[PDB]
């Protein structure tokens, strides 16, 4: 078995090649205690990761060692990788070759340090570092498509046709579930609710996952919310305190289509996808409209595929047949695609081995990986 | 007196009130309401206590009162007591008939909408003001400077809030609350003095430690130096006499109390302190405007008045740019320019700027939300008051 | 906290200065409106609360009903000072003599002249005196039914111990 | 560290509990009192402590309690109390042993500094751990020492002779920002019982007689105006207590409303004091509502009682019902705004077989840990840095 | 963490001692030669039993500078040796005839002597301190407090 590890910007997903779901899926978080007052000898330690960091979160300051798809803390990312191998998968990584994942248009030093730590600290036999969006295509049983991936820290469009990527037409936006959680923590202040700790951020992420949705037509949902409580819902805080949420349910996801809600100068995900297909050549522009693959947990909102369809059909010419491809497994599609790729016969010659790393150094990843 | 617009800084710790073109508050008094109490305490025939007593009438007499605050954290907690402050403010401080007047109100940038709605409703439907404007407190503190760009940080009794402004555009996505201010520092002084065996649990004693903090506390410029003066020396020791006549000794608590602004974890908050909250805010602004925000960090509000706070804040921003931008390389640090703006009048910069803005819009009758507009649109009349 | 008057929940009650002239069950002459004989009134409340309330050292007054309960509470402390060692009959005559003798009203040596209003007119003073004399005669007569409940020639020690429990450190 | 059993000393305001780690009880439980005299000078040798000091008041010794309101305030007397604890009662050599000491969460930096110099320079102990006292009382609450029985989140209400403090602890970490203290405990309820015997002019109002009337006669009622009324309605509510005088003759005391009115000191501290006003159920609410939102269910689900002054009959039930009232009124204000029922929160106040000495039993259980000698100051740390090594607050957030 | 990084030492350079006290207008070898001419006169005045003239000649010039500790300590060795060889009855008659600048130099160099008792006899320096302060007053010590740090 090869390992597949999706280096999720908010959620690590790990398992073995040829399996059809992650064996382990957990928060990409390291938590540290915000109190020095202690019980002696009591199972009590300098850091917690993943599900220990979530279950202990009230007394921890939580930080993600990835922000916007880039590893900002290498000393804590090696704790997360150590936890994937020795605690979640329960393997010695020096026995198993590892497929890793990366966002497009990242710093090259991210992919260099990511190959360096894997050979120099985890002693792996071999490894590879695929762009996430081509894995999500391979997870869906097609060789043409435009993949809208949207995780915790990044959202990106990759056009791909007959198995050839169009790298000049790739788009990347530093706006996803982290920024939507920030904006929900912000706009819930207008109801009178204050969420400010890195633990309350995880409560507001759960409010967002359970109750937020994409409005099919935003200004009509605003007029609906101003007219009736039929749009409002209730949430049980961990305190047993009951919270009421209304237009914040759809104002939060509207930021994905209107980045100016967070002061960000960008196209929304409709216009970003349109400009990405419109940057491909005219014969390929006929086909990728019928194959808008959606991927990652920020593409998981209720109503998102129907509104993504009604927006992208207003930008495209009226003769085009448009399809949004949004599987119920889309949360895991980059991992499922990595599980497929690491199982292919023709892939086994294109790993990076420990031998060619010793012969070339960490810069080898730029000649082996797209 | 005059037909001018009234300006009211109905702040969490103090009301300040007056009119357009006033260079200082016409009156300022504690935003407190008192009810009669008896408390195994001194009594005399030389005073009389009414069933509601407020502002200066309460604060001068507070041994005789159950003191309560209508506001906390920048929001009205009890409108029945806020009505008693507003009655006092208009009818026996200003000695004015509000009927058809225009009034400028203030609040911090991230309040619940119900605060502004029920506050404007009260102005239209208790007092019968002819129009209202509600201004963000920190943009008024920039009007007091005569200034159109800079990051303005206002710290009062209830909340510390920050508003970046560039070329008169307000950067609404960058505005933030640090939920630590003068009341948290006063509650922390009570907690620190409780480790020394003193007690201040009566509602009347909160104003006593407020005056003690306001007299004796200062911001340490260099923590290991103030800890050295604290642990190796008696020079930080000071005596304070309570209105009881009791004397208390205070030492490290003088720098350890306001340190909760720069280290919020001391009061249980997980937020970054003043310097790191201001730095994370400027460093989130666009590349072309960061220099103009660092060259004008405008301090405002009473909780900016601790001795050495401007010095500590400037240092600690230079020191934080040196860690997080230069990664500890000295060679470029002299090129980084920061300027804290630290005016003498800055406790009242919100009022003084409200008195400027209320004059700029006094003749522009369409700029105010009208009573005739409120009674036909309701709360949707307030959609005039910015995004 | 301390216990406040249930009669603070009453409204449109007659008043003098800021005493409430509450409905009173009594056979003494004066201005107080006859209460129902079947229900607790301010004197059944004032004696029932007194031996709890005299231990508290903090009390916030909700209105004129509590100003009336406080004047009663201070007068029960006076009665339990006057009553000691007496027969029930000697106590009735001593505590009626105490109730009737010339006392300070609010607005005159009154101990709480900051918390009570002066009488609102020269005639309000006479209705305040004629109410407070009737009230405190009834309050004295009612207390004696409790302190001489089990025996008749000596005051119960379970009531005489409050004779130095000076409510809020105030006395008449 | 040494292989010898650590020595546990919980020095309370009322009582000192002395023993060795791993025993099924303290070896000694006696008052934190010293009896002192008031051609070679030896009056600093002539003192006595504990039960043997109580015997010396008739021999002209002045008794004093060197700990008052939780804090040591006479370091001459506390040094002599510790030397007599070590060399008479525990009969131990400090050079061979590691020590577990205790003090309240508020206690001054000055007290831990003064404690460390007496332990390392007067006695020369091998090492010292000064524990956060009610954090040990959480560990005494376990059903057994095994890891599966541990409940590392809970509020602990400790109420001894001198002070009562409510400590939130979650996942084994103390939330020091949320500590509340009430300056009233078992001694203030004795002074109130004594004051009521004295108001009735009873034949005896000595401090021992007021103490014994707390331990035997007092209990917590629902409401003092209903309970005063029950002392009219039912006649056997008044007890008769037989007491023997200092000069050795019998007396009989009628005990009355102090049976319920004296334990009411915790639930209405305006009875005891001008300076503290918040009742214990509201004070425990203020601890949990100042504490982080994710730990609030855990802190209400496990409210551990500790210290002798929590042992009043019906005390945990009064605290539970009054706190459940505060908690459900706050939850229902939110259900009534939202139009949906919550899951609620269970408030559980826990009384347990080791509640009387929970700090000592916790100190014993934590000093048995293989790691314990690494949490102590060793005398080699003290030889470098002196008493400043103990000065920094353990429980609260420090600047620098 | 940022709190401990010294920014002040590089963003606001503080005054140096040579901003307060003027630079020495003589080179290190020039002052070392000037003292090396005086020490033999100071030694010779002890052998003729004229140690009072030994001090009056030695005191006519004083070395200063952080670059000259070797010749400053050689001058201090000669100064303490001269003061140790003057008879205690001669001190009052000599001190009253010194200038204010010679007195300032005597009270400065008895202070450099008192700072190093393993080299210098404090007993004679304290006897000189008593008599110089008795005759010339407190202001001579005030001039030493205020004096240059590289004397
Ligand atoms: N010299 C001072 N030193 C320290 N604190 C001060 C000083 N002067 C005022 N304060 C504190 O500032 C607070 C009052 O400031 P201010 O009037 O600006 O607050 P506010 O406007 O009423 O509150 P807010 O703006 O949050 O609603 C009080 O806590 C007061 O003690
Ligand atoms: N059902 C959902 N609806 C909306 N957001 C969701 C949903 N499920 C998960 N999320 C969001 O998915 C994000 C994580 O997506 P993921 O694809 O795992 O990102 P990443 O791979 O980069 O770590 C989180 O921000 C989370 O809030
Ligand atoms: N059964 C009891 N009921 C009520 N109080 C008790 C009981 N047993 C002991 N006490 C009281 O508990 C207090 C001693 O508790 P302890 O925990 O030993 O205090 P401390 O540690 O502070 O010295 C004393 O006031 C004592 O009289
Ligand atoms: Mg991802
Ligand atoms: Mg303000
Ligand atoms: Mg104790």
């Amino acid at each position: 078995t090869a390992l597949v590890c999706d280096n999720g910007s908010g959620l690590v997903k790990a398992g073995f090649a040829g399996d059809d779901a992650p064996r382990a899926v957990f928060p990409s978080i390291v938590g540290r205690p915000r109190h020095q007052g202690v019980m002696v000898g009591m199972g009590q330690k300098d850091s917690y990761v993943g599900d220990e960091a979530q279950s202990k979160r009230g007394i921890l300051t939580l930080k993600y060692p990835i922000e916007h798809g880039i590893i900002t803390n290498w000393d804590d990312m090696e704790k997360i990788w150590h936890h994937t191998f020795y605690n979640e998968l329960r393997v010695a990584p020096e026995e198993h070759p590892t497929l890793l994942t990366e966002a497009p248009l990242n710093p090259k030093a991210n992919r260099e340090k990511m190959t360096q730590i894997m050979f120099e600290t985890f002693n792996v036999p071999a490894m590879y570092v695929a762009i996430q969006a081509v894995l999500s295509l391979y997870a869906s049983g097609r060789t043409t498509g435009i993949v809208l991936d949207s995780g915790d820290g990044v959202t990106h469009n990759v056009p791909i046709y007959e198995g050839y990527a169009l790298p000049h037409a790739i788009m990347r936006l530093d706006l996803a579930g982290r920024d939507l959680t920030d904006y929900l923590m912000k706009i819930l202040t207008e109801r009178g609710y204050s969420f400010v700790t890195t633990a309350e951020r995880e409560i507001v992420r759960d409010i967002k996952e359970k109750l937020c949705y994409v409005a099919l037509d935003f200004e009509n949902e605003m007029a609906t919310a101003a007219s009736s409580s039929s749009l409002e819902k209730s949430y049980e805080l961990p305190d047993g305190q009951v919270i009421t949420i209304g237009n914040e349910r759809f104002r939060c996801p509207e930021t994905l289509f209107q980045p100016s809600f967070i002061g960000m100068e960008s196209a929304g995900i409709h216009e970003t996808t349109y400009n990405s297909i419109m940057k491909c050549d005219i014969d390929i522009r006929k086909d990728l409209y019928a194959n808008n693959v959606m991927s990652g947990g920020t593409t998981m909102y209720p109503g998102i595929a129907d509104r993504m369809q009604k927006e992208i059909t207003a930008l495209a010419p009226s003769t085009m047949k448009i399809k949004i491809i949004a599987p119920p497994e889309r949360k895991y599609s980059v991992w499922i695609g990595g599980s497929i790729l690491a199982s292919l016969s023709t892939f086994q010659q294109m790993w990076i081995t420990k031998q060619e790393y010793d012969e070339a150094g960490p810069s080898i990843v730029h000649r082996k990986c797209f | 007196m005059e037909s001018a617009p009234i300006v009211l800084d109905n702040g969490t710790g103090f009301v300040k009130v007056g009119y357009a073109k006033d260079n200082f508050p016409r009156f300022q008094f504690p935003s407190i309401v008192g009810r009669p109490i008896l408390r195994a305490e001194e009594k005399t025939g030389n005073v009389q206590i009414k069933d509601v007593m407020v502002g200066d009438e309460a604060e001068a007499v507070r041994s005789l009162l159950q003191v309560k605050y209508p506001m906390e954290n920048g929001i009205i907690r009890d409108f029945e007591e806020m009505n008693q402050l507003w009655d006092y403010t208009f009818f026996e401080k200003l000695k004015i008939d509000p009927r058809g007047r225009k009034i400028l109100l203030t609040e911090p940038p991230m309040n619940p909408v119900a605060n502004r709605e029920k506050m404007c409703e009260t102005m239209f439907e208790r007092y019968g003001f002819g129009g209202v404007y509600v201004a963000i407190q920190a943009v008024l503190s920039l009007y007091a400077q005569g200034l159109s760009s800079g990051v303005v940080v206002d710290s009062g009794d209830g909340v510390t809030h920050i508003v970046p402004v560039y070329e008169s555009v307000v950067l609404n996505h960058l505005v933030g609350r640090l939920d630590v201010a003068g009341r948290d520092a006063t509650r922390y002084l009570i907690s620190l003095l409780l480790r020394k065996g003193y007690a201040f649990n009566r509602t009347a004693d909160f104003e006593t430690v407020r005056e003690m903090k306001e007299k004796l506390c200062y911001v340490s410029y260099d923590l290991e130096l103030d800890h050295k003066l604290s642990e190796e020396t008696t020079v930080l020791m000071r005596n304070y006499t309570l209105p009881d006549g009791r004397v208390i000794k205070v030492g490290s608590e003088r720098y350890e109390c306001p340190e909760c602004l720069f280290q919020p974890h001391l009061v249980g908050s997980e937020q970054p302190g003043l310097s790191e909250f201001i730095f994370d805010t400027i460093q989130a602004a666009d590349v072309d405007i960061r220099k103009y925000l660092y060259r004008a960090i405008v301090l405002s509000g009473g909780s900016s008045m601790y001795a050495g706070l401007p010095s500590r804040l400037e240092k600690e921003i230079k020191q934080l740019w040196f860690e997080r931008v230069l990664h500890g390389d000295p060679a470029r640090l002299p090129n980084f320019k920061v300027k804290i703006e630290d005016a003498p009048r800055r406790r009242h910069a919100v009022f003084i700027g409200g008195a400027v803005l209320a004059d700029i819009m006094a003749q522009n009758d369409h700029m105010w939300v009208s009573k005739a507009e409120w009674e036909e649109y309701g709360v949707r009349a307030l959609d005039k008051l910015g995004p | 906290p301390a216990y406040h008057s249930s009669f603070l929940s009453l409204t449109d009650v007659p008043t003098t200065g800021n005493i409430a002239m509450l409905p009173l069950k009594t056979k003494f002459r004066g201005p107080a409106y006859p209460a129902d004989e079947s229900q607790m009134d301010i004197i059944d409340e004032c004696i029932g609360l007194f031996r709890a309330n005299c231990f508290f050292r903090n009390f916030e007054i909700k209105g004129p009903a509590d100003r009336t309960l406080i004047y009663g509470t201070l007068f029960i402390s006076e009665c339990l000072g006057r009553v000691n060692g007496l027969n029930y009959r000697d106590a009735e005559r001593q505590l009626n003599s105490l109730a009737l003798e010339n006392f300070s009203i609010p607005g005159s040596g009154f101990p709480l002249n900051a918390l009570y209003a002066p009488p609102l007119s020269p005639q309000d003073a006479e209705i305040m005196r004629t109410y407070l004399t009737q009230f405190r005669q009834e309050l004295a007569y009612r207390l004696l039914s409790h302190v001489y409940a089990t025996e008749k020639d000596h005051p119960s020690k379970w009531w005489t111990c409050f004779s130095k429990r000076r409510f809020m450190n105030k006395a008449l | 560290a040494s292989f010898n059993v650590p020595i546990i000393m919980d020095n309370g305001t009322g009582y000192s509990k002395l023993g060795y780690a791993g025993n099924d009880a303290p070896s000694y439980v006696f008052p934190t009192v010293i009896a002192t005299r008031s051609k070679r000078a030896t009056e600093d040798l002539d003192f006595f402590i504990g039960n043997d000091a109580l015997k010396k008041a008739s021999a002209g010794y002045s008794l004093d309690y060197p700990i008052r309101h939780g804090q040591i305030e006479n370091w001459d007397h506390m040094e002599r109390f510790w030397q007599q604890s070590l060399f008479k009662y525990l009969r131990c050599e400090p050079e061979d042993h590691y020590f577990l000491l205790t003090e309240p969460p508020l206690n001054p930096p000055e007290n831990r500094e003064n404690t460390a110099e007496i332990m390392f320079e007067s006695f020369n102990c091998a090492g010292l751990y000064i524990a956060v006292q009610a954090v040990l009382a959480l560990a005494a609450s376990w059903t057994s020492s095994k890891v599966t029985d541990r409940s590392l989140t809970g509020t602990v209400v400790d109420s001894g002779d001198g002070v009562t403090h409510i400590i939130p602890v979650a996942e084994g970490y103390v939330i020091g920002s949320s500590i509340k203290t009430m300056p009233l405990a078992g001694r203030d309820v004795t002074y109130f019982v004594q004051s009521l015997l004295r108001d009735r002019n009873e034949p005896d109002s000595s401090l021992k007689t007021a103490e014994r009337i707390k331990e035997e006669c007092c209990y917590v009622c629902p409401d003092i105006v209903k309970e005063f009324s029950r002392f009219d309605r039912e006649p056997d509510r008044y007890l008769k207590y037989a007491s023997e005088s200092i000069t050795g003759h019998s007396t009989t005391i009628d005990v009355g409303f102090e049976r319920f009115l004296a334990p009411e000191i915790f639930f209405n501290p305006e009875i005891a004091s001008s300076d503290f006003l918040t009742p214990l159920p509201e004070l425990v609410d203020n601890v949990v509502q100042s504490s982080p939102i994710d730990v609030r269910k855990g802190l209400y689900k496990n409210i551990v009682l500790s210290g002798g002054s929590t042992l009043f009959k019906n005390f945990g039930n009064r605290l539970q019902r009054d706190l459940k009232r505060i908690v459900d009124e706050r939850i229902h204000r939110s259900e009534m705004l939202s139009g949906a029922k919550s899951g609620g929160v269970d408030v559980n106040v826990i009384s347990h077989k080791r509640q009387r000495n929970a700090v000592w039993f916790g100190g014993s259980l934590l000093a048995q840990t293989p790691e314990f000698g690494s949490y102590c100051h060793t005398k080699a740390d003290y030889e470098e840095y002196g008493a400043s090594i103990a000065r920094r607050y353990q429980i609260f957030g420090n600047s620098l | 963490t940022f709190r401990t990084l010294d920014v002040d030492s590089i963003t606001e350079p503080v005054l140096t001692e040579q901003d307060i006290f003027p630079i020495r207008n003589e080179t290190a070898e020039q002052v070392q030669a000037a003292v090396s001419q005086l020490i033999p006169q100071a030694r010779s005045a002890i052998q003729t039993g004229n140690a009072l003239q030994g001090l009056k000649t030695l005191l006519s010039y004083v070395p200063y500078g952080n670059d000259v500790q070797e010749v400053r300590t050689q001058y201090l060795n000669a100064f303490v040796d001269v003061l140790s060889n003057i008879r205690a009855a001669d001190i009052p008659a000599f001190v009253k005839e010194c200038s204010t600048e010679e007195i300032d130099n005597i009270v400065n160099f008895i202070y450099r002597g008192l700072a190093n008792p393993q080299a210098y006899n404090s007993s004679v320096l304290l006897n000189w301190h008593e008599k110089v302060v008795e005759i010339s007053g407190i202001g001579c010590i005030v001039r030493v407090l205020n004096s240059r740090p590289d004397l």
